[PDB]
């Protein structure tokens, strides 16, 4: 209790009152100057980066192929007979697809109708504010054959035909280039369009490749991939409501109550892969329609 | 390709500096006339 | 411990009954010349060194393994075990798994290996240096071999060797007394009584302990001198069997290590508490079961300065070696820290302050002062050698003398040869041999009948000589001693041959001459003689020595003799430093008050202005008793006055006096003076050389024993040994003692500074929910691999210029780890280091695409291994591994920023009082560490494969310079703070931040 408090010199926990006030004031001015110096250096550093382009982009290269709905452990397992085992997947698909409905793409200044067939890339010029915002290549939900949220809201999950919409990583200033027909000898047989970055889903093992069933691809114009006319990306400051290209795959005639691991791989010149990062350029999904 | 940063140049520079600094420290600790 | 009187009275078998002939034929030893060196070597190689069997020493693979699996190391070992187990579990699960946990476990293993090897190397070096001290100045034994007496190593003594010991000698092994001359040994360590028992060749008892012809091991001869024959060596000795298994030392606690242990336990408790708290928080935050232990281990390592014990060991050993190289041999490791706390030094005048090289310089006879000791140019003296009184003076100066010139000395002068006897006797011999003639012949004509050596009881010497002349009554008594005492023992004085009664006029002249010679720094000795009447004492009269029969008074004083004893060269500067460092120095000598007063004033003990009561009285021509006792800052206390003094008067003298000099104080009274000094709350260091000083040397906090002229009793009864008996060495030792504290505090401040910048990222990551800025691998890498050398580099820092310009430190109030130390390392420096690290982390993330503001709350999705579409500030999508690569790159950048700020912190930690421009970077080990830590960090960041092994990736150049402003800021801040403390001592900054 002596160290706790002594009434002799008004010492609280070891130090007197005047000393407490003095250290409080000194520490306040010191910490204030320190935090202010930190903020000043923060602002001085910020005055070096641009508002429309990051000073370094080699960390995001090549872009990565992702799947919707976002699933824990990339596992999409549900019971078609159960009306709730696939509610999570359907809801997560709709949460992302709602941004592509005809209602959002109403304004003509923000949304522009781009080629209905795979065409050349829509380069807007330079990454500056001289032209303010830019138009957005509209993408109708109808380009997705049977999983569009327009006719079948279950997207096939109700009839045991799941539809995992594939998506390409949005990268500012990226110009996807599909592989030329000259070297088309390793990747599987797919429709070739020089204006579409291809994507092909296949099995993983000799058992997965057998139990997959029938792959059905839905994309702009029916090409299995992403149309080149939707790139490059100009960021959130130049294209706030930019809509990225999409593509869905329907897994029909798949063995019921069996875990099948499928891998959709995107091909192209600037499309690479990695052994440790299973999402750089391709992605693996484990699906099981346990009815 | 405005997506590839030459990491080998920086790697070599850092390794060169590391070797030089290690040699300097080795000479300082095992100094023959640095009294 | 019932090992006294029971484990001794039973193991007893000796040969004390053997006569001289039986002893000689039993051991086969030349009783008058000793064994031959060849035979000595043969017995040495047969029996072994004269030493006790040492305790078992743990092998090299015992200490190394104990350090490998040490207490703190156990945590990392368990972490590696858990990681390997998790990898085994992951290998049985989903096919084609990753090696993240495997590599992490191997990394922990490498960390443990490096830490164990480094700690083992440091402990091995400390142990080797510590063991090197036991062989610095080993105890010697005076033995007789092949006729010559030589001083050899104690362990080189064998059974049967002819050994000789004297007053103050330590018995090397059990001996049989062959010849003795008033020898008395102390068996306090043998029987229990500290009373000394006589040792004589005469057989008086059949019991080995009670007999007078047996010297036992571990005991010391208090008085006399004798010669014996070794009867048992090594472990076979009497006291050896007991000292081998029943005299072991107990658990001596070092306060410097105790304070550190206390702070270590406090920090360990707070660190483990924060670790388990963060453990539960991490588990609650949906993290891996292994990641929880990872975070816990990292938090504990970064908050526990587990190298404090090693740093303390390094500082103590290094400064102990420093003291050894500067004539300060610390007997125990605790005294190494008591030297810096020294506050009072009770040193002696003759032997320590002065070189004890006396030279007869002045004399006083025929009522006149005469100079002498011609500069050996055969000029004789400045007076006539035919003076009648001078003849009597030389006669009593040479006949009453006891010293003798050694052999092989008739080829070099008298002022450069060696003698055997008292220092004063040596000067007297060199004087009479230079200006009078041959002493060998003078001492032969006047044959000495009986002689009384210098005794404290009589306080004078004595000798009776038969004169071969015809004009004398066949008796010549000669004696010297204290001039004041010799004068009170005479009734007449010889003036140019004629004897006249000693009147008051002659006594007044003698007193004036005494004060005149005493003020010059010379020790005066009184000499007198008497020619006893023949009718009362016939030619054949038998003068009894034990029973004084001849007259002791009414003698005839001849003259005074004074010698020069210059002080050491570094003594004036030493006392100057002592006064400049607030250290009270007291002189304890047995000389006359006037001589001691003059010598003390000359050497600096008594500076100008300071006057004693006697000096003030003399200047104002007033009685000394009437003068004000408080007006004297200095004083000269007489031994007789000290005898009739009480504890109260002692405290008064030692309390209101700043420069005290105790003259004519017997060496036994030193204990009381030391007690009085301690009673005044002061850490004392007392110098001792004789055997009677033992109680004073044992009572004082720091007993300084004379290493050259000091006996074995003082050496074993002291705490430190003065290698050169130079007083300045004590001050240098005190300086080094303070340097240990300075370096220990500097190293403590530097090891704790890094704690804040290392633990702040976890706290901010949990409060701001931003991606982890500093990982566990990084914290472990820093604390156990980069700052392991710099933390030790602070032990080699030299002393500042204000080391001897401050008051001494008291252990009861000034401690190592104080509140201000934490406020400086945890609140001011650590905050800047953490801010710099966070700045570099924000720079990396902002440059890669995530604005500093956007990072708030992203950790939820950032650490998610399945949400691979994290939208950055620009709208880009990053995967899990892609963003994790940036996070690890930020961890490496934080690591680099940490080393950068550590550079500035290490630089400013070199000095806590002066500016870095005054001390300079003379620390080679420190700069070596600066270069090594930078090189190691660069290698760990640029070596290929580190991205998957240590999860450390290459760092871009424009990032290496992000933390430089914070380093320079710490530098300038510490410099201005020290500038304020220097320009305004005792100010708010000093009373609040001076750790
Ligand atoms: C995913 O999208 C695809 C679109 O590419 C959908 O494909 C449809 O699949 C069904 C089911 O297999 C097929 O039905 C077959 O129809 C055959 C005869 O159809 C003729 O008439 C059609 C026109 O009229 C119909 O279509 C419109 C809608 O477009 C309706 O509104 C209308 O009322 C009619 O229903 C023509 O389009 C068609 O080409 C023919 O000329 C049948 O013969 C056939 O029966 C066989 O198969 C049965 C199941 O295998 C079997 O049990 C029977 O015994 C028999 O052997 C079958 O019913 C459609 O032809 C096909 N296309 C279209 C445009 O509808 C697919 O359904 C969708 N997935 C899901 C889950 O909805
Ligand atoms: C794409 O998906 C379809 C259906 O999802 C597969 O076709 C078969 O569909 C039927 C349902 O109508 C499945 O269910 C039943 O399986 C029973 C198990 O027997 C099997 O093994 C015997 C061996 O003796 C086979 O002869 C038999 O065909 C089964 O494969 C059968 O007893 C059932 O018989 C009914 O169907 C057969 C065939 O049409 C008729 O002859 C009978 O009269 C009776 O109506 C029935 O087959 C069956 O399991 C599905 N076969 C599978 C999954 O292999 C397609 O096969 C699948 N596509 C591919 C490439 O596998
Ligand atoms: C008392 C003694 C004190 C010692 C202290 C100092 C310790 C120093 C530590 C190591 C010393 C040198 C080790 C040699 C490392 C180079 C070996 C080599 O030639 O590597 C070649 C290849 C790398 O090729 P890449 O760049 O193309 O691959 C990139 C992979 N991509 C593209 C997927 C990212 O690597 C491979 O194949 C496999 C990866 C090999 C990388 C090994 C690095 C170290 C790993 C574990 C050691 C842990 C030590 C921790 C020390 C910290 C102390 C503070
Ligand atoms: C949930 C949030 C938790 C935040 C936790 C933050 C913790 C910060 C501290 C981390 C490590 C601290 C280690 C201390 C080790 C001390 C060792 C020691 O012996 O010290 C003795 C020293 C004393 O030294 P002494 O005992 O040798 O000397 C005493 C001398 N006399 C007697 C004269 C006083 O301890 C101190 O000086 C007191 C230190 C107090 C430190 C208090 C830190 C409070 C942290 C508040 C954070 C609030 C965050 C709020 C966020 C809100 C967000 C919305
Ligand atoms: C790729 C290259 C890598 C190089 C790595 C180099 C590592 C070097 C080791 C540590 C560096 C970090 C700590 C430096 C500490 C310097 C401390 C000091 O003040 O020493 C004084 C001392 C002062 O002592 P003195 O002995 O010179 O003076 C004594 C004076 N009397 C006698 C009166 C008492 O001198 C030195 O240490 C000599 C070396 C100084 C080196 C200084 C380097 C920095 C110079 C300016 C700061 C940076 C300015 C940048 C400007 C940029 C403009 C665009
Ligand atoms: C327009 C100007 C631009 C300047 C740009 C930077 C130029 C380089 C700046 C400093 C480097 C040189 C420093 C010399 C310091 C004094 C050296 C010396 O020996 O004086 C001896 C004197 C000491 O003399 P002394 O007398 O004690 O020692 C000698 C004793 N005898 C004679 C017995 C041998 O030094 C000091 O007292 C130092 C006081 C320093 C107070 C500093 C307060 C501010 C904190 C930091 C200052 C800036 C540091 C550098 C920052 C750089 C940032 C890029
Ligand atoms: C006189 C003194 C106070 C000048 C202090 C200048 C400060 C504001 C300067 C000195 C060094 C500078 C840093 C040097 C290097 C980099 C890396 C770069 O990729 C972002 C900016 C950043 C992080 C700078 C920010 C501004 C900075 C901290
Ligand atoms: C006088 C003192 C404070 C200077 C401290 C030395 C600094 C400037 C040194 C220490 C380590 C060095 C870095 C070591 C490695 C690399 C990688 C290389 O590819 C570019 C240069 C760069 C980034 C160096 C720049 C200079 C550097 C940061
Ligand atoms: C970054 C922000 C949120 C942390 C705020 C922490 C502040 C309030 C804490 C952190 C460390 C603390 C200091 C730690 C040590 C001491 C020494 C003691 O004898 C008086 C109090 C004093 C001076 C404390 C005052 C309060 C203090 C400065
Ligand atoms: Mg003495
Ligand atoms: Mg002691
Ligand atoms: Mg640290």
């Amino acid at each position: 209790k002596k160290f706790i408090w002594n009434s002799e010199k008004k010492e609280f926990l070891g130090r007197t009152g005047g000393s407490w006030f003095k250290i409080l004031l000194f520490y306040v001015i010191f910490y204030g100057c320190l935090a202010g110096i930190f903020i000043g250096t923060i602002q001085v550093m910020l005055l070096t980066i641009s508002e429309f382009k990051p000073t370094y982009q080699d960390r995001v290269a090549p872009p990565g192929l992702t799947q919707i709905p976002q699933s824990q452990k990339t596992e999409i397992s549900f019971r078609p007979n159960d009306p709730q085992s696939y509610e999570s997947y359907v809801v997560s698909i709709v949460r992302f697809l709602e941004k592509y409905k005809d209602l959002a793409q109403k304004d003509d200044m923000i949304f522009e109708d781009c080629g209905n067939v795979p065409s050349e890339l829509k380069e807007r010029g330079e990454y500056n504010n001289e032209r303010g915002e830019r138009k957005v290549c509209r993408f109708r939900l109808e380009w997705l054959g049977n999983c569009s949220g327009l006719n079948d809201e279950t997207y096939g999950y109700k009839d045991g035909k799941p539809c995992v919409i594939i998506k390409l990583n949005r990268v500012l200033g990226f110009k996807p280039k599909p592989p030329k027909n000259e070297s088309l000898e390793t990747y599987p047989v797919m429709k070739y369009n020089p204006y579409v970055l291809p994507v092909h889903c296949t099995g993983k093992r000799d058992e997965d490749k057998e139990k997959v069933g029938t792959m059905e691809y839905f994309g702009l114009g029916g090409y299995p991939g992403f149309p080149l006319q939707y790139y490059p990306y100009y960021g959130k400051l130049l294209q706030p409501k930019y809509l990225q290209p999409l593509m869905a795959v329907q897994f029909t005639n798949l063995t019921m109550d069996t875990e099948i691991r499928i891998e959709c791989k995107a091909y192209g010149e600037n499309i690479g892969y990695s052994e440790k990062d299973r999402f750089q350029g391709r992605f693996d999904v484990k699906i099981e329609v346990k009815s | 390709d405005p997506f590839y940063y030459d990491y080998e140049t920086v790697r070599n520079g850092g390794l060169i500096f590391a070797a030089l600094a290690f040699i300097v420290g080795l000479i300082i600790i095992l100094s023959k006339r640095l009294r | 411990e019932r090992d006294m009187d029971e484990l001794k009275k039973e193991v007893s078998m000796d040969d004390h009954k053997l006569s001289l002939d039986e002893l000689h034929r039993k051991y086969g030893t030349d009783l008058s010349r000793g064994l031959t060196p060849a035979r000595a070597a043969e017995i040495l190689a047969r029996d072994g060194p004269n030493a006790l069997t040492p305790p078992p020493t743990t092998p090299e693979w015992v200490k190394f393994c104990r350090q490998l699996f040490g207490g703190f190391s156990m945590l990392l070992w368990i972490g590696a075990i858990l990681c390997f187990l998790a990898y085994g579990i992951q290998a049985a699960t989903e096919e084609e798994p990753q090696n993240d946990n495997l590599y992490l476990g191997v990394v922990l293993s490498a960390v443990v290996i490096i830490t164990g090897c480094f700690s083992y190397y440091q402990e091995a070096k400390s142990s080797k240096i510590m063991e090197s001290f036991k062989n610095m100045v080993p105890q010697q034994a005076l033995v007789i071999r092949n006729g010559e007496k030589m001083s050899i190593n104690a362990e080189e003594v064998v059974v049967g060797d002819l050994v000789e010991v004297k007053g103050g000698d330590r018995i090397p092994a059990d001996l049989r007394i062959i010849s003795a001359n008033g020898c008395k040994v102390d068996n306090s360590s043998l029987t229990g009584e500290s009373e000394p028992q006589t040792r004589s060749p005469d057989f008086t008892n059949e019991n080995p302990l009670e007999t007078r012809n047996i010297a036992f091991f571990s005991t010391n001869c208090v008085e006399g001198t004798a010669r014996g024959i070794v009867v048992y060596t090594g472990d076979r000795t009497v006291m050896g069997r007991i000292a081998t298994l029943a005299s072991g030392l107990e658990g001596g606690q070092t306060p410097i290590a105790a304070e550190i242990e206390h702070f270590i336990h406090i920090i360990t408790g707070v660190a483990v508490f924060l670790g388990v708290s963060f453990f539960i928080l991490s588990l609650i935050l949906e993290y891996t079961w292994l990641e929880a232990v990872i975070f816990l281990i990292g938090i504990i390592v970064a908050n526990v300065p587990e190298g404090l014990l090693a740093t303390v060991t390094v500082c103590l050993t290094l400064t102990a070696k420093r003291m050894a190289r500067k004539n300060c041999l610390v007997k125990n490791l605790e005294a190494v820290e008591t030297l810096g706390s020294t506050s009072t030094i009770c040193s002696d005048k003759t032997g320590t302050l002065t070189q004890n090289r006396m030279t007869v310089a002045h004399m006083w006879f025929d009522n006149q002062i005469h100079e002498a000791d011609t500069t050996e140019n055969q000029s004789g003296v400045s007076f006539d050698k035919t003076s009648a009184t001078w003849l009597a003076l030389s006669r009593i100066a040479g006949l009453c003398n006891r010293a003798v010139f050694q052999a092989n000395q008739e080829n070099l002068p008298i002022l450069k040869r060696a003698v055997a006897g008292d220092a004063s006797e040596s000067a007297l011999l060199k004087c009479i041999e230079l200006c009078c003639g041959s002493v060998k012949e003078m001492r032969e004509r006047y044959t000495k009948i009986v002689e009384i050596p210098f005794n404290s009881t009589n306080k004078y010497q004595l000798s009776i000589h038969k004169n071969p002349n015809t004009a004398e009554p066949r008796h010549l008594l000669v004696m010297k001693g204290a001039p004041e005492r010799i004068l009170d023992r005479c009734s007449s004085i010889l003036i140019h041959g004629k004897e006249q009664p000693l009147d008051e006029e002659l006594k007044d002249a003698f007193q004036n001459a005494y004060l005149e010679l005493g003020g010059l720094g010379e020790r005066v000795l009184g000499f007198c003689h008497l020619f006893l009447p023949d009718e009362q004492f016939p030619e054949g009269f038998q003068f009894d020595t034990d029973d004084v029969n001849f007259p002791l008074d009414n003698l005839c004083f001849v003259g005074l003799i004074s010698m020069i004893d210059p002080p050491r060269a570094a003594v004036p500067d030493a006392v100057g430093k002592c006064r400049s460092a607030g250290i009270k120095v007291i002189m304890v000598t047995g000389d006359h008050p006037i001589t001691a007063k003059a010598i003390a004033k000359g050497v600096g003990i008594i500076s100008e202005g300071n006057e004693t009561v006697e000096d003030i009285a003399a200047r104002l021509n007033i009685p000394v008793s009437q003068v004000n006792p408080r007006d004297a800052k200095a004083c000269v206390v007489h031994g007789s006055d000290l005898k009739d003094m009480t504890s109260e008067q002692l405290d008064d003298i030692l309390k209101y006096h700043t420069e005290i000099v105790f003259a004519r104080t017997s060496p036994q009274q030193k204990l009381i003076i030391v007690e009085g000094c301690q009673r005044q709350g002061a850490i004392v260091a007392v110098t001792g050389d004789g055997v009677n000083d033992s109680p004073a040397l044992k009572k004082a906090d720091i007993g300084v024993a004379m290493g050259i002229a000091g006996s074995d009793v003082s050496k074993q009864a002291a705490d430190m040994i003065l290698l050169d008996d130079n007083f300045a060495s004590i001050v240098t030792g005190v300086e080094e003692g303070r340097l240990i504290f300075d370096n220990l505090k500097k190293s403590i401040a530097y090891t704790l500074t890094s704690n804040i910048p290392e633990i702040t990222p976890f706290l901010i990551f949990i409060i701001a929910n931003i991606p982890l800025p500093l990982g566990t691998v990084t914290i472990l890498c820093i604390d156990l691999g980069t700052d392991m050398v710099p933390a030790i580099s602070l032990a080699y820092e030299q002393a500042e210029s204000d080391i001897m310009k401050r008051q001494p430190r008291n252990p009861k109030t000034d401690k190592l780890v104080n509140e201000r130390l934490i406020s400086m390392a945890y609140g001011q420096i650590g905050m800047i280091q953490a801010l710099g690290g966070f700045f570099t982390y924000f720079v990396i993330l902002a440059e890669n695409g995530f604005l500093p503001i956007h990072l708030l709350g992203l950790r939820v999705n950032w650490d998610d291994r399945w949400i691979n579409d994290v939208e950055d500030s620009y709208g880009q999508q990053w995967t899990y591994e892609q963003r994790k690569i940036v996070e690890f790159t930020c961890h490496t950048a934080f690591f680099v920023s940490i080393v950068v700020v550590q550079w500035a912190d290490l630089v400013i930690c070199k000095t806590r009082r002066n500016s870095v421009f005054q001390q300079g970077m003379k620390n080679k080990i420190l700069i070596f560490g600066l270069f090594e830590e930078t090189a190691l960090a660069a290698f760990l960041s640029y070596c290929p494969g580190m991205g998957v092994a240590l999860r450390m990736y290459p760092l871009k150049p424009t990032w290496w310079f992000c933390a430089f402003p914070y380093s320079l800021l710490i530098f300038v801040y510490d410099e201005v703070r020290k500038l304020i403390i220097r320009r305004r001592p005792g100010g708010w900054v000093e009373k609040e931040t001076y750790y």
